[PDB]
């Protein structure tokens, strides 16, 4: 406090010069201290205790002095109880600088966001709300003669008040002259409208209305004439023809919220006298009359919280001018009259409310009208994961001193010392509010006094509680005869749809409610259950003000069509002649649609052709966007359509992603894997850079790779400095605009899974407020240029608080079929090199290698294979069927089977390499990749299953094929390979036999080669060559570990690291292994981590990939990490927050399958990049091979016995083979035999 | 069977008022049976035949036991002198235990009135209640007065202190402390472990809630003026009669147990007050057409009352209630509280002006009280007994325990075995086409037969594993272990019911619905996999088997709208309930089968109030028709199907 603020010493000089000197003690003490930090030698400083003793209580002194001077000032002007501490004491240490005061009014006053200052910032002379509605006030508060804080802020609520009052009064007087008129101008009516705040607009025609009605009966005097009743009604029927007239022009948005009020309350005012016309009242106390809401305006009255007296039934009350801003007017339905006759009775009667109900039935938005219809300060207190208690006592202090309400929303869900801590503050505060009960006693409040925090604090009479409870329950004990309960089971919403309709200007609003009612219900019924689907109300209303839009977009459009051609255009005529359920279910579409699923999207079709019988919806057609989608999908291989072909769907949804972005600064794209929602903003971002001509700029950041204190930057714990993390670069990088980067368009994708924890302080810019707070306490506000995105595989660990700030486009698999990955393979496949590196990369024509043209030719001798009732296609789905031991990912197995064909392109080209004398010819050609198409389909398919699996899809693709498969009878198709030459060679003809000394008979390194092991070696060797992240299961024993470290240090280039992973593995493991191996280097296209060996390419072991543990949320933080270099190339430097690429860096894996006890299955983003082999048991013929040559080794020491070797290893196999029968795991789980045995 | 078809005087016997004191001899014996072996024999029949008795019969059974004056000492008054003096160790203390809404500490104050001893008597709610309690009680721990705590129920946590400070204590051996208290189970156990427990209800009638209500309210407001408003205090004394009697007879009298207390008879009294003194201006004499009774009738059925009052129907009977009651017309001589009691008596409001006169007519009530006083018909005393009759079995079947050894799960073993062979083993399951999603009704059968097929699935799989358990195959998992309790008690488990299902209900009605729920919809599933999607109209479907009927509804809505072409807001509902067999399905007509009526008679779609509790209805086509906006004839009542 004392050094935060510099005026602070002002105020309390002379705790300034004591804490001066106790700081200065303390200071000289704690040097003492430093000098020897024994515990001993500060145990034996002279008279240490006396002087630390008297320092506690010197700092108790001056914490209690100033504890009192804020509790003084808060006392002082009572909406500092509203404010924080460090808050209050920002707030009265800057007295010399304004402006800095501006960003607390929020949370002092109900809709008072500013004040508006003098140029010399010496007069106050207005305020404004947060939509940039202001108030000039009558009188001007004059800093300089009232310098003090607290007094020229009651000066302002005073002022506040008075001018409130004086212009509702003018805007009475002037709107009696159009509540009495029969023909209205429209101008004039527009003029009153612009030149009045909107509460006060609703306000002076309540007053007039309820004037004009008590006037009405007042000469009606049971006399049978219903002659002024039929004049008032007639009058408001004019008023609302006037209104919706006018609310069907271009109006700007705050002139639109207004007539929307307008309109929302006249309706209302409409039906209560259709009522009152047809139960014939005839009496002023009639309680027909006297139970609708009444308001009576006195000018006379001096008191200016008194002018206006509203009441209903017995209840009175006075109007609180409390400036509210432009708020949310609710829609009076007889549950919302219920709700305010129930609560106005409980408050006359002293007691507390209880609207108790389930959840979105409107309950709190009930409670604020009430309290904003009276005009008092409602103060919504969440009960869910934002509920304070250290500020808590102090906000019941302001709300029993200044006069404020208090609703409390999910009271149900508090835990046991927060229910029963509040409920004894509102057991206390309501049982001070029944004793003002019985006034005639209470002639004397005695100034009425309760007990709060150990204090004693007054009441005022104005204020109330009121608790919202979520039954399925009942309320607690200390006040369940001290509250009154109503249940809002069902609101009406066809009445909320009726007004909401007639208040867009739409001309038949009854039976297109009636309409659009029901089939949010039929939606939520019929429809799959899904937790990011909102049929709710608030989901309602932004449909039906998106319908409004619509209409107003299509009526402009129409005019504009009409101003071109010659033609007298009518705005009432053109909205005449125009269909209005056609305009509901395009919004409708438009907004449902992007989140639909694949399977329910022809359902809601269903649902919706049902309840709009013959009404079609039609897609808006972009003609020019969609040229440019043609020519960025044809540049990078995509397949394209045009809606009802193989790639209309994935067009459709990256033009409502187009949608989504136009409309929402905030998307997720929320499919499953492999369905084309990561690169489909990259083509919408490439295709909109050539329609617009406007540079984009892209940055892709992992959110759980990197930790929250890295992402968003840790404020230092001592000696405070601010660093800023990688999305605070980011954002600072946009802000500053050095290199002119906000006239670019940048998107922030987050491409990772999704979890409360990093996405909080996301949400204070995710929202329409758009401000980025940090705990360094910079406030920042995201530039109209940027659009956060969210690529996530589902919303399993979702919060709905951040989903429900963002449009979503739901990327379904059945989005993108088979038939265009085989397009895009095909077409990469006949235009790049596979021998280019990275040189000809920005390059992406005939004669430029012959390997493309014999990778052409392939192409074109293997398409007939690829169609869609071909082969690939049918032995997909057929190992669909195949168990496997992890999810069988579609875009794993065709990756891997693209890569299994780029190396058997690759050996062609080696075969013309070593044969120059003359090249591969048609025909071998032919043989060689029809063969091997067979050979890498079953492996590329059934290398993830066991041997009975691999005979049965080796046996479906016989059945299946034309391709001759070879003749031997009981040995399978896997164990051929595809020669270089057009036959099948089998293995075991291709693996030698070796003798290994005696030294080493068992050791760790050497292997003996068999079947399995050089079948294995070869897939690797494929799969090594493009660096694709291989991974190996397989039980435990099997020897996958060291046939991955011989075959990975055979190659000449492999420099391989063995890293282990264990249940505390870390992204540090794999930095420190980075910062061992290799380096950072800084190029002008960007830095790059490079080993030091050069011309060797690194490979990082790592032994068991499944070992690192999940999290709470269902993920790996190490293997988002590998998914993110293998998908984007590189990753971030966090203490320079920089990207840096990988350049000769690769990965292969060891695991064992998912039940073991210890492991935990991989992410579906990662299983898509991995191709997997499943290691089995090498059976008995490789083990005979190999401990037949284990024992000629061991049978060199003994040499009058070589004729038993051979002999005993078979017996040496056979008796564990029938172990391998006998003892089972479900017997007893140590009963596991392998050939570690 | 035959000695019921043989016997002649049967008839009278079925329908007798009280049956149970002659039960006819009909069991087939060999040897002379005992009185208490006759008493269980007619037991068994009272149980069989008329159940509604079955409680009071079991009275009877004691009578044979253990004497007839063996619950003699319930219907008098407390003799709290003797427990107190005598009974009461003075460290343990005295808990009563009243329901909410209801007080018992005017004994305390009688007894210490009574028998000469002073009584510190404090109410708790804050921490000042602690100080002043924990002083009271260290007073009279030494002084040996007696110290009484009220409503302690609030502070549970400060009560187990208090329990604990009164285990270490040695008191006066006359110091008494009561801790009065309602029945909540916020109290911990250990208190209702170391006490001496009473309960304190309040007495069950009409008449005695009058007395309640009539003592609750001081006279000097009462006898205010104007002269009238004691009468109108009558009526709403006679208001909080007729609806809390009618909470006993849930689910007749109301859909839920509404919680109508003492505050909103004085949030009514301060109405009342405030109107009539608006009304009246302070004069002695209004006119009972000048009282503002639109104004009550909307402030209690709206404001007062209805606030708890979810479901419209409850709303609905509420406000018949406040427009048959608080009339003007009931401030005529001629006006009768209750019609047809009995049937042919009648109920007329006494005639006085001063509450004193009112306090006599309710205190000259007949003793006889019947259901047709709160407008009930009186079988729902037959209904609401043989409900408490069930109350009364299954709490034995929870008290069976387990403590036969020196032949739970031998009885359980064939229990389990039993079950799993009524039950079929698979149920198949529907085959996804493209021509059954334009027909919704396929939609639901498969939403139906997905969830039948789990819980199936998970039900013979428990059955399996607890008959495995019963012979020793299995280790007593957790799981297993609680599931067998659960079996031994008969109560249905948690993780047993998975959609919407009936409340409190036991496991072998539950395995009786698994039998014909599943059979159905076997049934209909080999109807749908045969005939196709065109069957599915035709065939005639049980509401009370399918897990979701509204989707029913919804579908056929939907089916009758996308055949004819009509927007679904423009279908209206129509119920025929057609007798002869075979009848002919229309269009738009769908076949219900097993609707049960209760409390009426329907013929020709016309209905009869009948005394039978349940008559079963036949086929009855639901049609959906056009929304003609004809006025609603005053001969159609609008019923709700629960």
């Amino acid at each position: 406090i004392f050094t935060g603020s510099a005026d602070i010493k002002h105020l309390l000089p002379v705790e300034t010069q004591e804490f001066q000197s106790i700081s200065t003690e303390f200071l000289a003490l704690m040097k003492k201290v430093s000098k020897s930090p024994l515990v001993m030698d500060v145990l034996n400083i002279q008279g240490v205790q006396r002087s630390l003793e008297r320092l506690a209580d010197l700092l108790g002194e001056i914490q209690k002095a100033l504890g009192e001077y804020l509790e003084r000032e808060r006392s002082s002007f009572p909406r500092f109880y509203f404010v924080g501490d460090e808050d209050l004491l920002e707030i009265i240490g800057n007295s010399k600088n304004v402006a800095k005061l501006q960003k607390h009014f929020k949370k002092m006053f109900a809709g008072v966001s500013s004040i508006i200052l003098n140029e010399d910032n010496s007069v106050v002379l207005g305020i404004s709300s947060r939509e940039g509605e202001e108030v000039m006030f009558k009188t001007p508060v004059s800093i300089t003669e009232h310098p003090k804080i607290n007094e020229w802020l009651t000066l302002v609520e005073k002022e506040m008040r008075v001018t409130l009052a004086k212009l509702l009064a003018e805007s009475v007087t002037e709107v009696e002259i159009f509540g009495k008129a029969t023909s209205i101008d429209p101008n004039t009516y527009i003029t009153w409208i612009d030149k009045y705040q909107a509460q006060l607009v609703v306000l002076s025609a309540q007053i007039a209305w309820s004037e004009n009605v008590e006037t009405a009966l007042s000469s009606m005097g049971g006399g049978g004439d219903a002659a002024p009743l039929h004049s008032v009604l007639s009058n408001v029927e004019v008023t609302l023809n006037v209104l919706a007239d006018s609310v069907l022009m271009e109006q700007p948005p705050l002139r639109r919220r207004k007539l929307e009020h307008l309109i929302t309350e006249l309706v209302h005012q409409r039906d209560v006298t259709r009522s009152l016309i047809k139960s014939k009242i005839d009496n002023a106390k009639s309680f027909e009359w006297l139970s609708q809401m009444r308001f009576y305006f006195d000018p006379k009255q001096t008191d200016v919280l008194q002018q206006l007296s509203i009441q209903m039934a017995n209840a009175k009350f006075n109007y609180g001018f409390e400036y509210l801003g432009v708020q949310d007017k609710l829609v009076q339905t007889p549950l919302t009259d219920r709700c305010y006759l129930t609560m106005t009775q409980a408050l006359e009667a002293r007691l507390g409310g209880s609207p108790f109900g389930p959840a979105g039935t409107g309950k709190t938005e009930s409670v604020k009208a009430l309290g904003h219809q009276l005009g008092r300060f409602v103060l919504v207190f969440n009960c869910d994961e934002t509920f304070d208690f250290q500020a808590m006592g102090r906000i019941f202090v302001g709300l029993c001193q200044v006069g404020a309400w208090g609703c409390f929303d999910e009271f149900n869900r508090l835990e046991e010392r927060m229910l029963s801590a509040v409920s004894q503050q509102v057991q206390c505060i309501q049982e001070a509010l029944r004793e003002h009960s019985n006034p005639n006693y209470d002639k004397t409040s005695a100034p009425i006094t309760c007990e709060l925090l150990n204090k004693q604090v007054k009441v005022s009479p104005d204020m109330a509680i009121f608790i919202t409870m979520n039954p399925g329950s009942n309320l607690p004990d200390n006040l369940k005869k001290l509250f009154r309960s109503l249940a809002m089971t069902k609101p009406d919403r066809q009445l909320i749809a009726q007004v909401m309709l007639y208040s867009q200007g739409f001309r038949t609003a009854e039976v297109l409610a009636n309409k659009i009612v029901p089939f949010f219900k039929l939606c939520d019924e019929q429809l799959s259950s899904q937790s990011h689907y909102d049929f709710g109300l608030r989901a309602l209303k932004s449909v039906l003000v998106s319908a409004g839009n619509v209409k107003r977009e299509r009526i402009q459009k129409i005019k504009r069509e009409k101003e071109e051609r010659g033609e007298a255009v009518d705005e009432g005529e053109i909205a005449e002649n125009l269909p209005e359920q056609e305009i509901l279910i395009q919004s409708v579409c438009e907004t449902m649609v992007p989140k639909l699923v694949a399977e329910d999207i022809p359902l809601l079709f269903s649902l919706l052709s049902d309840v709009f019988p013959g009404v079609q919806y039609h897609r808006g057609e972009m003609t020019a966007l969609r040229e440019e989608l043609k020519k960025v999908c044809q540049e990078m291989y995509l397949t394209y359509g045009d809606g009802e072909e193989v790639g209309g769907m994935w067009v459709e949804k990256v033009l409502q992603l187009y949608q989504i972005t136009q409309i929402n600064h905030g998307l997720m794209m929320v499919g499953p894997s492999g369905s084309g929602k990561s690169m489909a903003w990259r083509v919408l971002l490439k295709a909109l850079e050539r329609l617009e001509g406007v540079e984009g700029v892209a940055h892709i950041i992992d959110p759980k790779a990197i930790s929250k204190d890295h992402l968003y930057g840790t404020l230092d714990p001592n000696t405070r400095e601010w660093t800023d993390g990688l999305f605070t670069h980011v954002l600072r990088k946009i802000i500053d605009s050095v290199r002119g980067e906000l006239q670019k368009r940048q998107w922030i994708v987050f491409d990772g899974d999704v979890d409360p924890e990093w996405v909080e302080n996301l949400n204070s810019v995710l929202d329409d407020n758009k401000l980025l707070t940090l705990p360094n306490g910079e406030r920042l506000s995201l530039p109209p240029n940027v659009r956060i995105m969210f690529e996530v595989q589902d919303l399993k660990y979702a919060t709905l608080a951040t989903v429900s700030r963002c449009g979503m486009v739901w990327f379904s698999e059945d989005v993108l079929s088979t038939d265009m990955i085989f397009n895009n393979f095909l077409a990469r496949l006949r235009s790049i090199p596979l021998d280019e590196g990275e040189d000809e990369a920005q390059r992406r024509e005939e004669a430029a290698s012959p390997m493309l043209q014999i990778q052409r030719d392939a192409a074109t001798i293997m398409q007939p294979y690829f169609t869609s009732n071909g082969l690939v296609t049918k032995a997909l789905e057929h190992a669909f069927q195949l168990e496997h031991i992890m999810d069988l990912t579609r875009l794993r197995c065709l990756g891997s089977l693209f890569s299994m064909l780029h190396q058997a392109c690759r050996n062609v080209a080696q075969y013309n390499a070593n044969h120059p004398d003359f090249p591969m010819q048609i025909e071998q050609l032919e043989r060689y990749i029809q063969r091997y198409l067979v050979y890498a389909i079953l492996w590329s398919l059934s290398g993830d299953s066991r041997l009975k699996m691999r005979a049965e899809l080796g046996e479906y693709i016989r059945r299946i094929t034309t391709v001759p498969l070879p003749t031997a009878p009981n040995i399978p198709i896997i164990d051929y390979e595809v020669s270089i030459s057009g036959e099948w060679s089998p293995w075991q003809a291709k693996v030698p036999q070796i003798e290994v000394e005696t030294h080493k008979v068992a050791a760790p390194d050497v292997v003996v080669p068999t079947l399995d092991t050089v079948r294995h070696e070869a897939l690797l060797y494929t799969w090594l060559a493009e660096h694709k992240p291989l991974v190996l299961c397989g039980p435990p024993g099997s020897g996958k570990t060291m046939t991955l470290f011989s075959a990975l240090r055979a190659l000449p280039d492999m420099e391989v690291v063995g890293l282990n992973f264990s249940s505390a593995t870390t992204p540090e493991l794999l930095l420190k292994t980075f910062d061992h191996y290799c380096e950072y280097r800084r190029t002008p296209n960007g830095v790059v981590l490079a080993p030091v060996q050069l011309g060797k390419w690194l490979v990082l072991f790592c032994d068991e990939i499944n070992l690192p543990d999940m999290d709470k949320y269902g993920t790996q933080r190490v293997i988002s990490f590998i998914r993110q270099m293998v998908e984007h190339g590189g990753f971030y430097r966090t203490s320079d927050q920089t990207w840096v690429k990988l350049e000769r860096i690769q990965f292969v894996g060891a695991c064992n399958p998912p039940t073991d006890p210890g492991r935990k299955p991989l992410s579906h983003r990662f299983l898509r990049h991995v191709p997997v082999v499943y290691v089995d048991y090498p059976g008995p013929a490789s083990l005979t091979q190999i401990y037949g040559t284990f024992n000629r080794a061991m049978l060199r020491l003994i040499p009058s016995l070589r004729t038993y070797a051979e002999p005993l290893t078979a017996a040496m196999v056979e008796f564990y083979t029938m172990s391998q029968e006998r003892f089972t795991q479900d017997t007893q789980p140590h009963y596991i035999y392998s050939p570690r045995e | 069977i035959a000695k019921v078809q043989a016997d002649e005087q049967f008839g009278i016997w079925l329908d007798s008022s009280s049956p149970e004191q002659t039960v006819p001899y009909l069991w087939s014996e060999e040897t002379p049976a005992t009185p208490i072996g006759q008493a269980i024999h007619r037991l068994l029949l009272i149980q069989a035949f008329r159940p509604d008795r079955l409680l009071a019969m079991a009275h009877m059974f004691v009578s044979t036991n253990l004497g007839e004056s063996f619950m003699s000492i319930m219907e008098q008054p407390l003799d709290l002198t003797h427990i107190v003096g005598t009974e009461v160790k003075p460290n343990t203390p005295v808990l009563m235990c009243s329901v909410p809404g209801y007080d018992a500490s005017g004994h305390v104050e009688d007894l210490a009135a009574e028998q000469n001893t002073q009584i510190t008597s404090i109410a708790i709610g804050s921490a000042e209640g602690f100080n002043q309690a924990d002083k009271a009680i260290n007073t009279a721990v030494k002084s040996g007065r007696w110290v009484m705590l009220k409503n302690v129920h609030l502070a549970p946590g400060w009560l187990m202190q208090l329990e604990k400070k009164l285990h270490s204590l040695q008191p006066h051996a006359c110091f008494r402390l009561f801790l009065t208290m309602e029945i909540n189970p916020k109290v911990p156990v250990n208190l209702l472990r170391a006490g001496r427990i009473f309960v304190f209800e309040p007495p069950p009638g009409v008449k005695a809630n009058m007395l309640r209500t009539f003592s609750s309210i001081p006279v000097s407001r009462i006898c205010k003026s104007p002269n009238e408003r004691a009468r109108l205090y009558f009526l709403l004394a006679w208001f909080h009669a007729i609806i809390q009697e009618r909470l006993r007879y849930a689910p007749l009298g109301w859909s839920k147990k509404y919680e109508f207390g003492e505050s909103d008879l004085r949030s009514a009294c301060d109405t009342v007050d405030t109107w009539l003194d608006d009304t009246a201006k302070g004069r002695q004499n209004i006119s009972p057409d000048k009282i503002p009774w639109s104004a009550l009738k909307t402030l209690m059925a709206q404001s007062i009352y209805g606030g708890r009052v979810d479901n419209e129907f409850d709303q609905r009977l509420l406000n018949t209630f406040l427009e048959r009651l608080f009339t003007t017309r009931s401030f005529d001589s001629e006006f009768k509280l209750a019609c047809k009691v009995d049937g042919h008596k009648d109920i007329q409001m006494p005639d006085g002006i001063r509450r004193e006169e009112f306090v006599q007519w309710v205190e000259l009530l007949p003793d006889t009280q019947t259901p047709s006083w709160l407008g009930l018909p009186n079988n729902a005393e037959r209904v609401l007994l043989t409900t408490q009759g069930v109350d009364m079995i299954s709490k034995m079947l929870k008290m069976q325990m387990l403590e036969d050894e020196d032949a739970w799960m031998r009885t359980l073993h064939t229990t389990a075995s039993n079950w799993l062979h009524l039950i079929p083993q698979t149920l198949s399951h529907l085959k996804r086409t493209v021509e059954n999603i334009k027909d919704p009704l396929f939609r639901f059968f498969e939403r139906e037969v997905k969830m039948g097929a789990k819980l199936l699935q998970d039900v013979r799989q428990d059955l399996a594993d607890v008959v495995q358990v019963c012979e020793g195959k299995k280790k007593q998992t957790n799981y297993l272990r609680t599931l067998i309790n659960e079996l031994v008690k008969g109560i249905l488990p948690r993780s047993w019911s998975h959609y919407t299902v009936p409340a409190g209900m036991t496991v072998i009605q539950w395995v009786s619905d698994f039998s014909e729920r599943i059979k159905q919809l076997q049934n209909i599933s080999l109807a749908a996999a045969s005939g196709g999607a065109k069957e599915l109209k035709n065939i005639h479907v049980c509401l009370g088997g399918l897990f979701v009927p509204e989707a029913y509804i919804t579908a056929t809505r939907q089916y009758v709208a996308q055949a004819n072409s009509w927007s679904l807001e423009e279908l209206c509902l129509e119920v025929n309930v057609t007798t002869s067999q075979g009848a002919t399905l229309d269009a738009c007509s769908f076949g219900v089968t097993g609707l049960k009526l209760q409390g009426a008679t329907c013929n020709n779609n016309k209905l009869s109030l009948s005394n039978a509790i349940s008559t079963a209805l036949p086929l009855t086509q639901l049609r959906w028709v056009k929304q003609t906006n004809t006025e609603k004839k005053a001969s159609v009542v609008t019923l709700p199907v629960y």
